[PDB]
Order: structure tokens, then C-alpha cells, then sequence
């Protein structure tokens, strides 16, 4: 209430505060009373600071006992202790913002509201299918080629087999331990949630679904498969990240693939990953342009870069790509990154690493792999090339690695296959304007005999598809020689690969 | 009542009829509603992108208040819609909002908790009121938002919540963050499937729905900027524009996907448009028209060919840029004349093209002149020189002229360009070079090339000064490359047609000035057997025809003895060149 | 009302014929109505570097819809020049900005969409002390207000570039520099003004010797 | 133009300078109007710097002997020419 008559409501009360006639009970946030207050020193010594700490989780659970059966009369639930303890650890451990009893009481209520919405109008899996059906229902009405009914007639299906199941138990009327792991899983995005059967079924099969995009390569996708699974059965160890991985090997192995794959196994993309190049880190200056400008600085109140896109979804994946190719001492934000998932930046908020997958590509051991992946075991390639890496790093920031991995050159079966994958993505191209294409066996091996050699890897594959049917083939469709319906084929001639149209 | 001065009903608007359709936004609607429905903090707020849909997803769940597809317990509820500027507006008196704003946290402890106020851009309400000694919207509704009296929706952008909402951190606690993600394609199809009906009611056309899946699919692909399904809509409904206009003006009446990839070829310039027929047979005739102006060299006018019409044709790998070719030869075969070929066929000008000149990176940190410096450091807020000029031109042609004059390791910045179509500045934002033809000229191997282009065929002498080059890159960086292709030294009648060319395109200017020159086949032999050496390429050609004609030509164009409109044939002298009027 | 106290009729001014006779600039107007007919996003912002010709591409889409050039979406329309300079002219207290700029939209509602606002020099709006974007921004979302914004291409991707939601509820419409033969046609269409005014005589070698000298030694 | 529900005198005269219904004539400091005329749009282009030049010693000596029969008629004295020129020197030579 200052003002041109500035009496500002801190002097009118400030003698009967020093006086000790008033009682004054006061109550304010830590950085609001630094910044409000402690301006005005001659009101900050009126007052006497009692410090309120943020409770342990132990005692979190002892106040969430007895503030439940509040919460159990507004929601008319149940919530089991279990749920409360549950409530309570996780959301100690994967919440970082907010503080205790807070968010625990936000997991218990939010909670018991799903709760309560499944029993007033029917459960989740039921309004997924209702929503989807209806969905599919006006976009069938829309579409006024479909491959579409299908999908429709299935989801249909599966809600009437629902609905039956849901008439036959005619549930959940309490809070389990599963319902805070849902809260919490949509809350923040890291799947804390109980593996559901589609889910653990695909999650068996890490390796058969990354092995449609990452041929050959078994250690590593071994590597990522088993960190992932203890991921979700919970026995990641809680004060480091879930893989620290290092890969290893020459050039076109598939080492960026199945970074990519496995994003687009976690995250349904491709390019959902904190991808830093790290061929852009060469000087010690990309260190600040990780964990942002420090106060005073430029782009302080602009952030980091790996920091703000970690904090916005802490569950993702970390791809540091070229690791060799950056200054020798940018690997000491890893080091604390690595070894605890924190990363301090510059405006002094520590971003949480402990549910993010470190992923570091390099080519440190090209020569030796390609002299001596053939008569060697792998253990005794894994030694040499891990000599080779501490030639190359500190004893440090090697020690923190979940485990380095070492790809090796991709042999001629290796090259059919991807060949195939590679003609499967151009067949997908090339159906949208509406051509079908086959190929000749004969043709294929032309194509696996004409993009081999032992030292680029599987990229010469790459061109080669690229030089010897994308250029006489996009040289015809312009040309106005193959029209669409007739599918066209891809035969030999003595040396060339030409296309026909019968 | 103090509510209808200042807050907009929303769940009336819906009853009318005036609101957007709303498809899709599943588990955003159920988690708000959850989120809602809860004890304390009956708080929302919606963090996304900007563009993503948080409103249309409160504007959607007012239409399910109005349908009766809420559960029991939110049948009935009255969304009202805070306008915060409509409470700062009439007071200047001390304490005149914070009244205003008592008297709707009256009512709305009056309404029997039978309202859901709704808050677009949150931030505007944390700083709202704020004067100097006045209690803001921030710090009076901070209580009746811990108990959940207020069941106040908000909804802001991801990155304006950390600039406004995270520095009250009070305040920003007594949120629940619903995380609006950016949809899908399949999504951004059915939401637009959705909305093609009310843009057909607003322009009195018809859209038909390879359009819209052509709207999703490029607007996803190409448009950097925006968001779907904004962009997508922006394509939707700029092409239905343009088709209203052009039945309204002087044809068609159905939006055809040519038509949404013409708005994209005008947002843009990435040609996705149609290949008309003036065009396409342009375009069959590459060789042909860099052969206008780079005579010699076949190889290369062949590989730029082919990778122009795989970019047209649609088989381009879209995970990478179009070509990414290496240019080697000795000095003055036309490397970077066939750079100029390429921008004067592709954009019809002559520097039309990012043009690096790679000899002043001659150490490790001009890599920083062309990304920008990182956050701290001095050229922070300008940028970086390559990223602007791709992301200001998105479908362009980069030269990195004269690459072997560079230190190293510059050319790691180059293995995230060729590799993936990325590159991030210092200020944190990538730059799409899905749709750059990214070019390097060097010379690394012209003595070999001199020494041997004879009795060796083209494929072995791509071999060797390919192990050359193996030598002087690294294994990861001539891997990346699309094709390295190999020049040849001039010949005699090479060197003959451009001087042709040359003298061409001097009477093309001169007519372009108003005169009109003949010339003499022995003034032609005499310039091709004067200044020829294999070693210098036809820059010695250049300067011969510069000095043995334009010495004399402007010596007597500037004395007034050359008339405009007669016939200025270049005869031959003893020994040297005049030129005459008749 | 506020919009007289704020507001300059465009085409009021073009029918009592002030104007000056726009000659060229057909497809960046074009472009303009293309944007001006959408159902959302109804505002496009005239961005090129300074001295082009905005203004007066909006003073030739008054003539159009004066004339009647315009489609049958446009005819009855009233072209309104805002100025952001004067609603922060009286910036001392707390809500003063906001009761103008409300009164503003008030009576731009109230005419029922036929009104045409020009905000020329947009990179006022986004700095106002929140403040100025954020009461448009709603109703430039929705496209019941039909901004013509303009403003520089330098403080374009200075100012509203920086702020992604202003930045979306507009659309670009880039003005092309003139070349040195429309720089000709354009002062032979402003020739018989000049020579009404000053009452002498304008010899046409003089303008495109000034046309061209003006191209070669003026950067 | 300060007040209180209502307008100041720049933006109420400025609708008149872009309508032609003003031949307004101005003048001021340099530095005020690199900072407050060369900042606006129809402020700048609505105005022209005709640059006043700080006058030379003899066109001082002009000026003075055009007002000394002013001053000579008010104050009932008289003026003395190398008084004028000494006036004038040691004006410019030590006044800041
Ligand atoms: N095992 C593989 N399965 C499928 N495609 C592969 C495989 N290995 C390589 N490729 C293809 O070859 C390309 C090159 O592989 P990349 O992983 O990108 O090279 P890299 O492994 O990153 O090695 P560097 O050192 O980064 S060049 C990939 O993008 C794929 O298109
Ligand atoms: N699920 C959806 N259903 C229907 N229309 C949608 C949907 N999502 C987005 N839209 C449309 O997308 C456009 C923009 O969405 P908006 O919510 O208005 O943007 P926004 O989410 O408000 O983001 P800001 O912060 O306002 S820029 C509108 O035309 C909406 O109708
Ligand atoms: N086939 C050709 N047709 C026409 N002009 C040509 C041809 N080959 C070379 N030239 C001329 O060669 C001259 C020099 O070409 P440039 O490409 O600029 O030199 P360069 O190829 O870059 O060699 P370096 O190594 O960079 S010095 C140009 O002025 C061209 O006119
Ligand atoms: N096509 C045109 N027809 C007629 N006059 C034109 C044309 N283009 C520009 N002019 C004139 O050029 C001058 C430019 O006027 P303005 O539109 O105010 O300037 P501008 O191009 O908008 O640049 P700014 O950023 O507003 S200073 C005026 O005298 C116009 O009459
Ligand atoms: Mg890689
Ligand atoms: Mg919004
Ligand atoms: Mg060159
Ligand atoms: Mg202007």
C-alpha cells in the first residue's frame, strides 16, 4: 500500500513489532524472504527465524497416516499403507522439484481421484478402446486406400471382450502401490509403472526388435537389452544413471543405429534423444554451452543446453556422438554425470541424470578391430581396445562406464541383410507415388557384391543402392518412362541393373 | 455479479456452437480431469510447445462438459475463462484489482465449487497486478489455490513457464504439470480429418484427403519453424485460401495436394511442388545446360545430375542431404564454375549459394566462425555465419570452396552435416540440412592428375586419388561423402569452346550495352594458340582474351570512335587484334 | 469510442483521394488478401528491410477495396492505421495501457469483423512493460482481428522471432526491394503529382538518370 | 503532456504531422533527437536535420554590430567596436 503517501504497512506495524505488543506469527518461502525481506533490514530484525526443514521420508509416511482417512472421506476410497509407503519412496526418489509431504500427498490424492473415475463411469482400458473406437468412427465417416476397417472391427472387438470381462466382475475401490506407480509415471515419464503383459511380451524381445534395424552387432545389443530390463524390474543401482555405455569400432557398424534404435524402440522416433555431437566440442568452451553461461555471463537466463532438455523429461536417452573428436578435458561434466546423474548449471539448479542412458559412440580402436577382430575372442579384443582407450582418456572418466563395447566389421551376410532393410525403407519411398517395385536374387547379389569392402563398413552398401538404381531409376520417373500400377521390376542386364515395365 | 464483467464463459460458447472440434487429446483431457477432481490443488496447468493445442484441449473438455461425456461428478460445471486483462484494465487507484479480484474469489467460493476457472497463459496472471506495494494475481490467488477452493485450468508454453512461473516457486508449486506433447502425423491426420469441415464451411470449397495427408506429412517433414498440427492447418487453410481466390478473380474448386505443396514451395522454396512439363524437360536436360557453361568434365555434370533429379524424384534418403559430392582437380578446370552452373540452373542467379571459403579456416577455431561461439563468450547473439544462412535459406547450395587450405579438424562439423543433416549453433538450436547440396573443392591430388590422367582409366585413377585422399582425411570423413568425383586437365579444344563461351557471353553484355560484334575464325585460333599450358588450367585463356581484346576494344569504345549500331568486326593484325566499323 | 482517438481511417482518406496512387506491388498485395481470408491466423506482417514501400502497400489495398479490386470478402471493409506510439502515452499508473488498448478491441468487436487494423512498426508491440501481445494475442489467434502488421525484417527476427506465440499468430509476407526499372515505372507514376505540387516540369531522362544514379552511389 | 485520463501533447499531434494538415518547423538538441526523433518511425521520416553550424568569430562581430544600437537605446550607453572584437575573441577563447 506505498504510495505517494508511503506508508508501506512494514512501518505502521514495525513499532508494535519491536515493542513486543504484537504476536506476530510469520510465515514466508527461503528465497522470498531474501528477496523481499533482507532489502529492508530494519523489519528483518524484528522477526526470529524458526527453520522448517523438509522431512524424511519416514517422517512423510508418519504425517501421510494420519491425513489418509481425510482424503478416504472426500474420494470415498481406500488407500492401503502400502500405497503410503509406496507414495512416499518414490516420490523421495524420482521428484526432484518439489519437496516433502507435498508431492506425496499429491501422488495419494491424484490417486484416489483415478480411483474415483474409474468407479463413477467405467475403468481405463474401456474408455482407451471407447475413445478409439469413436475415433476411428468419425475418421471412417471422414474418409466419404482405407486399411482402416480393420483396425476399427479389432478395436471393437477388444471392447467387447472388455465390456463382457467388466460385466463379469459386475475392479479397483482401493489405492495400491500400482496406482501411485501409475500417478507417478504420468507425472513425470519415467516408466516406474507394473510392466502390463504387452509390454513385458515386447520387452522379452529387446533383441528381436532391435535386430529388425541393427544386424549383427550382438554384444552391444546385449549391452542395451540388459540395461533396459533392469531398468524395469527395478534393480538399477538407484545413485547412478541406468547405462553409461561406451561403443567402439570402425565406421558404418550401426553404432548411431542403434542409438537410434533403441529411441525408436523407447520412444516410437527416431530423433527423441539428447543428441550431442560432440564434433562441435573441439575447444573448452562447449563445456558452457552444456551447463550454460555462469551469472553475469551472456546466455544466463537463456540455460544449458543438455541441463534444460534433460530437466523437461527426465527419462531419454543420451547420445554423445564422435566422442573422440572432442577436447580431452570435456569428460569432466561427464564424470559427475556418470557417476551420480547430477549435472549443476549455471543458474546453480542441479539437473537429475538417474533414469537417463549415457550413450557414447567413438571409432578409438578402428585400426586394431579391423587387423584382428577375426582370431581373437572377444574378451581379449575388449582388452586391447580398452588399452587403446586409456591411451586415449583418464583412468577416471573410463572407471565410471557401464560397460565399452566393441563393434566389429560387418561381414557378407551382414551386407545382404542390410541391403534388404535398405531396399525395404526405398520400397516405402517409392510406394507413395504410387509404384511397386521387386527385385531379381540375381539383382541382390549385385547389389551385396557391388557395395562391399572390409574398411568403410556398411555405408559403400549405402551408395552403391544410391549410384546403381536410384539414379537410372529417378532418371526414368522423370523421364515419364514408367507409369504407375505396373510394378516395377529390377533385373540385370550383363553389368547394368535396368527397370521394365510389363 | 463481478464474474461476468471479467471472465468469458466458455461452456456457453460451446452450447452455441462456435467452438473448434476437438479430436484426439486422450490422455491430456483424462489426466485434467483427474487432476481436477482432486482434494487440494484443483490445478492444471498445460505445458507444451507453442502451437501443440493447449488450449484447444480446455475448449475440448468444455465441449465434453456440454455433451455429458465427463464422468458424474463434472456434469454440470460452468468453465468461465479469466481474463486477466480485463481486471488490470480500470484500476489505477491503490487497491482497485486487488477489490476486483476478492470480489471473484467471492463469487467463486459462492458458486458452490460448481466452476472451473480456466487461465490461458498462466504467466500473465503471475505478474499481473503488479505495482509498486500491490498485491499481483500471484500473491492472491496463492491461497485459494493450496486448497483447492479455486479450480483454476491454466495453461502456458514450456519454455515461457521457466522464464515466469519457475521463478515464483510458490506458486509454481501449487500447479500439477500435464505435459501437452507435440502429436504424431497419424494424430495430426486425425485432427485435421476433424477440421476439414470447418475450413469447407468457411471458404465454400472442398478438401479432399490426400490433401490432408499430404498437409501432415510435408508440414512435418519440410516447415522448421512452427508445430503441428498448426502447420499442417496453416497449409490447409492458406491453400484453401488461395483456391477461393482464384475461382473469385477471373481453374479449379477442390484443394488437390499439389496445391498444399505449392503454399509449401511459397513458404519454403523446397521445390515439392509438381513437375510441370517446361520444367521436368528442363530438368532431363541437366547435362545438357551445365554443358551451356561448364564445357569439359563430364563426370561430375553427370553426378550432380543424377543427384538433382534423385532430389526431384523423391528418392532422395530424406535422413540426409541431397549430395554431398568432394570436386578434385587441377587449378582452373572449373570447380567452383561448376558450382556457379549449379546456382545459375537451380535459382537462376549467379551467387546465389552459402558460399564458405574454406582457406580462412586455417585453424582449429574458425570451426567457431561458422557455428558461433558458445554461452559466455563474445559472439554469442550473433549466431553463427553457416546456421543462419541455412536456416534463413533452407533449400540452398553450400560451396565450401578450396577445402584442402584448412587445418584438419574442421572438417568434424562436417561429419554432423553429412552424416544426419544437423548442425546446433551456440545459442542451441539445430539447423535442417536435409536440403543442402553441400560441396567441396579441393586439390589435393592435381600432380598425380596431371601426371597420369593419361593411359590410366577413370575408375583406377579414382582408386589412387582416392587412397591420396585416404591419406590426407580420415576414414570417418570420406565415408560420409556422396561421391568423390575426379577432374580431368583441359584439353586443346576444351580450352577452345570456353574461350567460345567467353567470347559469348562478352557479346551477350556488349549487345546488352548496344553494340554488335563479328569476329574472325584466325582471331579464335590465335587466342587458342597463345596462351595454352595443361599446368594453369583456362585462366590464362581468360586473361589473354582480357588483354588481347578488351586493351584495344575499350581504347577505342571510349574515344567515341566506335559508333553504336554498326557491325565491330574483330579482324586480325600482323601480329594482333583490331577491331573495325563497317 | 477509442478507436477515433487512436485510429486513422485509411480508406476514409483514400476516398477523398490523399493517397498516393500505388503503381505496382500486385502479388505482395495478392499475397496479403490470400492471408487476409483465412479462418484462423488472419494477420499478415509486411516484412522487408526499411524504406520499400509497406505503408504504402497497405495504402494500395485501401484503393483496392475503395475501387472495388478486392474479392467478395472485402468489399465494405474499413482499413484502420493503429498507432502503438500513442496508447503508451500516458504510461503513470497501473491499467491505463490496458483500458485504451481494451477500449480498442471492444469497438473492433463491435463492428463484427469489418474492420482491417494496421499495426505498422510491430516491434513495438512486443516490448510494452503481460503488456501488449497479450491481450491480441488471444483474439489474433482466433482471427476475429485482422492485423496488417509491418515492420522491418531486422526487427522482426529481433523481436517476434524471439517469442514464439506472437511469432505463430502471424504470417510472413515477404516485400521484395524493388529493382532499378520498377524504381522507373514507379516515378513515372509519381511524376504528375510531383508537377501538380511544385508546378514545374520533370524531364524523364533526369528521373531514370536518378533512378540509376541513385541504385549505383547511394549503399 | 502528463495527465490523468486523457492524452499528452506527441501522440494527440502526431496523427497531424502524417496527414499533411501541418508545416510544423522544429527545433532542438542534437543528442535528444539522436535519441527521441531518430527512434520513431513517422517521427524520423516525418523530419529533416537542418543542421545549424556554431557561428565563426567575425560572424559573432556581424551579429553584435546588428544589436548594438539595441542595446545602446536601451541601456543609454555607448559601444566600443575593438570592445566588441575583444568581446568576442576572449568569449571564444575562454568560456566553456
Ligand atoms: N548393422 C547395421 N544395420 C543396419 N544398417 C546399418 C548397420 N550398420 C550400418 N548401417 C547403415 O550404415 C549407416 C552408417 O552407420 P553409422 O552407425 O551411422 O556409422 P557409425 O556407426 O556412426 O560410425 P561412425 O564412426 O559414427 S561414421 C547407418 O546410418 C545405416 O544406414
Ligand atoms: N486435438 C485438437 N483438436 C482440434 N483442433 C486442434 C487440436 N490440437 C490443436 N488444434 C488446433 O490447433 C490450432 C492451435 O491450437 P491452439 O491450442 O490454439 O494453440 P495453443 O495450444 O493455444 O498454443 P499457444 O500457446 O496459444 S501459441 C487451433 O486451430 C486448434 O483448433
Ligand atoms: N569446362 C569449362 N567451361 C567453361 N569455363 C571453364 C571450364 N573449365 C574451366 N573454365 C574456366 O576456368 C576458370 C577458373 O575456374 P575455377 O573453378 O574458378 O578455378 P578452380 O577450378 O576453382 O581451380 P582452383 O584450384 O580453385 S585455383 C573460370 O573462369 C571458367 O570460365
Ligand atoms: N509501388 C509504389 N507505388 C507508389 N509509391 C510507392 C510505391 N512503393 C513505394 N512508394 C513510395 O515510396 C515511399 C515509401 O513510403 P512508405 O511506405 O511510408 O515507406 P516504406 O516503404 O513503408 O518504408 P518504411 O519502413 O515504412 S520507412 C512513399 O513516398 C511511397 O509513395
Ligand atoms: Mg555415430
Ligand atoms: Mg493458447
Ligand atoms: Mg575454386
Ligand atoms: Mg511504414
Amino acid at each position: 500500500g506505498k504510495a505517494d503517501g508511503a506508508m508501506d504497512a512494514g512501518n505502521m506495524l514495525k513499532p508494535a513489532l519491536a515493542r513486543g505488543e504484537l504476536h506476530c506469527v510469520g510465515a514466508t518461502t527461503l528465497d522470498e524472504y531474501r528477496q523481499y525481506i533482507e532489502k529492508d533490514a530494519a523489519l528483518e530484525r524484528r522477526f526470529q527465524k524458526v527453520f522448517v526443514a523438509e522431512p524424511s521420508v519416514e517422517d512423510t509416511i508418519a504425517i501421510l497416516r494420519g491425513l489418509k482417512e481425510r482424503y478416504e472421506l472426500h474420494h470415498h476410497v481406500q488407500i492401503t499403507d502400502p500405497a503410503i509407503v509406496a507414495a512416499a519412496t518414490l516420490s523421495h526418489r524420482y521428484i526432484a522439484d518439489r519437496q516433502l509431504p507435498d508431492k506425496a500427498i499429491d501422488l495419494i490424492d491424484e490417486a484416489a481421484s483415478s480411483i474415483r473415475m474409474q468407479i463413477d463411469s467405467k475403468p481405463e482400458e474401456l474408455d482407451r478402446l471407447d475413445r478409439r473406437i469413436i475415433q476411428l468412427k468419425l475418421e471412417q465417416q471422414a474418409l466419404m486406400l482405407d486399411m482402416l476397417n480393420e483396425e476399427l472391427s479389432d478395436k471393437e472387438r477388444q471392447y467387447s471382450e472388455l465390456e463382457e470381462e467388466w460385466k463379469a466382475e459386475k475392479l479397483r475401490n482401493k489405492v495400491t502401490d500400482a496406482e501411485i506407480a501409475e500417478v507417478l509415471a504420468r507425472w513425470t515419464g519415467i516408466p516406474v509403472s507394473r510392466m502390463m503383459e504387452s509390454e513385458r511380451e515386447k520387452l522379452l524381445r529387446m533383441e528381436q526388435e532391435l535386430h529388425h534395424r541393427v544386424i549383427g552387432q550382438n554384444e552391444a545389443v546385449d549391452a542395451v537389452s540388459n540395461a533396459i530390463r533392469r531398468s524395469r524390474a527395478g534393480l538399477a543401482d538407484p545413485n547412478r544413471p541406468i547405462g553409461s555405455f561406451l561403443f567402439l569400432g570402425p565406421t558404418g557398424v550401426g553404432k548411431t543405429e542403434l542409438c537410434k534404435a533403441l529411441a525408436n524402440f523407447m520412444f516410437d522416433s527416431d530423433e527423441a534423444m539428447v543428441r550431442i555431437d560432440m564434433s562441435e566440442f573441439m575447444e573448452k568452451h562447449s563445456v558452457s554451452r552444456l551447463v550454460g553461461a555462469p551469472p553475469g555471463y551472456v546466455g544466463y537466463e537463456e540455460g544449458g543446453y543438455l541441463t534444460e532438455a534433460v530437466r523437461r523429461r527426465p527419462y531419454s536417452v543420451i547420445l554423445l556422438d564422435a566422442v573422440e573428436k572432442a577436447h580431452p578435458d570435456v569428460f569432466n561434466i561427464l564424470l559427475q554425470v556418470l557417476d551420480d546423474g547430477r549435472l549443476t548449471d549455471g543458474q546453480g539448479r542441479t539437473v537429475d541424470f538417474r533414469n537417463t542412458v549415457v550413450i557414447m559412440t567413438s571409432n578409438l580402436g578402428s585400426d586394431l578391430i579391423q587387423e584382428r577382430f577375426g582370431e581373437l575372442d572377444y574378451a581379449h579384443m575388449k582388452e586391447l581396445v580398452l588399452g587403446v582407450v586409456s591411451h586415449n582418456f583418464r583412468p577416471e572418466f573410463i572407471n565410471r562406464i557401464d560397460e565399452v563395447v566393441v563393434f566389429h566389421p560387418l561381414g557378407e551376410q551382414h551386407i545382404a541383410s542390410i541391403a534388404q532393410i535398405q531396399l525395404k525403407r526405398l520400397y516405402k519411398r517409392l510406394e507413395e507415388r504410387g509404384y511397386e517395385i521387386h527385385i531379381s536374387d540375381e539383382a541382390l547379389k549385385l547389389l551385396s557384391e557391388n557395395g562391399y569392402d572390409p574398411v568403410y563398413g556398411a555405408r559403400p552398401l549405402k551408395r552403391a543402392i544410391q549410384q546403381q538404381i536410384e539414379n537410372p531409376l529417378a532418371q526414368q520417373i522423370l523421364s515419364g518412362e514408367l507409369v504407375p500400377g505396373k510394378v516395377i521390376r529390377l533385373e540385370v542386364n550383363e553389368d547394368r541393373i535396368v527397370a521394365v515395365q510389363h | 455479479q463481478a464474474l461476468k464483467k471479467y471472465t468469458i464463459d466458455l461452456t456457453e460458447r460451446a452450447e452455441q456452437g462456435k467452438l473448434d472440434p476437438v479430436i484426439g487429446r486422450d490422455e491430456e483431457i483424462r489426466r485434467t480431469i483427474q487432476v481436477l477432481q482432486r482434494r487440494t490443488k484443483n490445478n492444471p496447468v498445460l505445458i507444451g510447445e507453442p502451437g501443440v493445442g493447449k488450449t484447444a484441449i480446455v475448449e475440448g473438455l468444455a465441449q465434453r462438459i456440454i455433451n455429458g461425456e465427463v464422468p458424474e461428478g463434472l456434469k454440470g460445471r460452468r468453465v468461465l475463462a479469466l481474463d486477466m486483462g480485463a481486471l488490470v484494465a480500470g484500476a489505477k487507484y491503490r487497491g482497485e484489482f486487488e477489490e476486483r479480484l476478492k470480489g471473484v474469489l467471492n463469487d467463486l467460493a459462492k458458486q458452490e465449487g460448481n466452476v472451473i476457472l480456466f487461465i490461458d497463459a498462466l504467466h500473465t496472471m503471475v505478474g499481473a497486478g503488479k505495482a509498486d506495494g500491490a498485491m499481483d494475481a500471484g500473491n492472491m490467488l496463492k491461497p485459494a489455490l493450496a486448497r483447492g477452493e479455486l479450480h483454476c485450468v491454466g495453461a502456458t508454453t514450456l519454455d515461457e513457464y521457466r522464464q515466469y512461473i519457475e521463478k515464483d516457486a510458490a506458486l509454481e508449486r501449487r500447479f500439477q504439470k500435464v505435459f501437452v506433447a507435440e502429436p504424431s502425423v497419424e494424430d495430426t491426420i486425425a485432427i485435421l480429418r476433424g477440421l476439414k469441415e470447418r475450413y469447407e464451411l468457411h471458404h465454400h470449397v472442398q478438401i479432399t484427403d490426400p490433401a490432408i495427408v499430404a498437409a501432415a506429412t510435408l508440414s512435418h517433414r519440410y516447415i522448421a519453424d512452427r508445430q503441428l498440427p498448426d502447420k499442417a492447418i496453416d497449409l490447409i487453410d492458406e491453400a484453401a485460401s488461395s483456391i477461393r481466390m482464384q475461382i473469385d478473380s477471373k481453374l479449379r474448386n477442390k484443394v488437390t495436394d499439389a496445391e498444399i505443396a505449392e503454399v509449401l514451395a511459397r513458404w519454403t522454396g523446397i521445390p515439392v511442388s509438381r513437375m510441370m512439363e517446361s520444367e521436368r524437360e528442363k530438368l532431363l536436360r541437366m547435362e545438357q545446360e551445365l554443358h551451356h557453361r561448364v564445357i569439359g568434365q563430364n563426370e561430375a555434370v553427370d553426378a550432380v545430375s543424377n543427384a538433382i533429379r534423385r532430389s526431384r524424384a523423391g528418392l532422395a534418403d530424406p535422413n540426409r542431404p541431397i549430395g554431398s559430392f568432394l570436386f578434385l582437380g587441377p587449378t582452373g578446370v572449373g570447380k567452383t564454375e561448376l558450382c556457379k552452373a549449379l546456382a545459375n540452373f537451380m535459382f537462376d542467379s549467379d551467387e546465389a549459394m552459402v558460399r564458405i571459403d574454406m582457406s580462412e579456416f586455417m585453424e582449429k577455431h574458425s570451426v567457431s566462425r561458422l557455428v558461433g561461439a558458445p554461452p559466455g563468450y563474445v559472439g554469442y547473439e550473433e549466431g553463427g555465419y553457416l546456421t543462419e544462412a541455412v536456416r534463413r535459406r533452407p533449400y540452398s547450395v553450400i560451396l565450401l570452396d578450396a577445402v584442402e587450405k584448412a587445418h584438419p579438424d574442421v572438417f568434424n562439423i562436417l561429419l554432423q552435416v553429412l552424416d544426419d543433416g544437423r548442425l546446433t549453433d551456440g545459442q542451441g538450436r539445430t539447423v535442417d540440412f536435409r536440403n543442402t547440396v553441400v560441396i567441396m573443392t579441393s586439390n589435393l591430388g592435381s600432380d598425380l592428375i596431371q601426371e597420369r590422367f593419361g593411359e590410366l582409366d577413370y575408375a583406377h585413377m579414382k582408386e589412387l586419388v582416392l587412397g591420396v585422399v585416404s591419406h590426407n582425411f580420415r576414414p570417418e570423413f570420406i565415408n560420409r561423402i556422396d561421391e568423390v568425383v575426379v577432374f580431368h586437365p583441359l584439353g586443346e579444344q576444351h580450352i577452345a569452346s570456353i574461350a567460345q563461351i567467353q567470347l559469348k557471353r562478352l557479346y551477350k553484355r556488349l549487345e546488352e550495352r548496344g553494340y554488335e560484334i563479328h569476329i574472325s575464325d584466325e582471331a579464335l585460333k590465335l587466342l587458342s594458340e597463345n596462351g595454352y599450358d595443361p599446368v594453369y588450367g583456362a585462366r590464362p585463356l581468360k586473361r589473354a582474351i582480357q588483354q588481347q581484346i578488351e586493351n584495344p576494344l575499350a581504347q577505342q569504345i571510349l574515344s567515341g570512335e566506335l559508333v553504336p549500331g554498326k557491325v565491330i568486326r574483330l579482324e586480325v593484325n600482323e601480329d594482333r587484334i583490331v577491331a573495325v566499323q563497317h
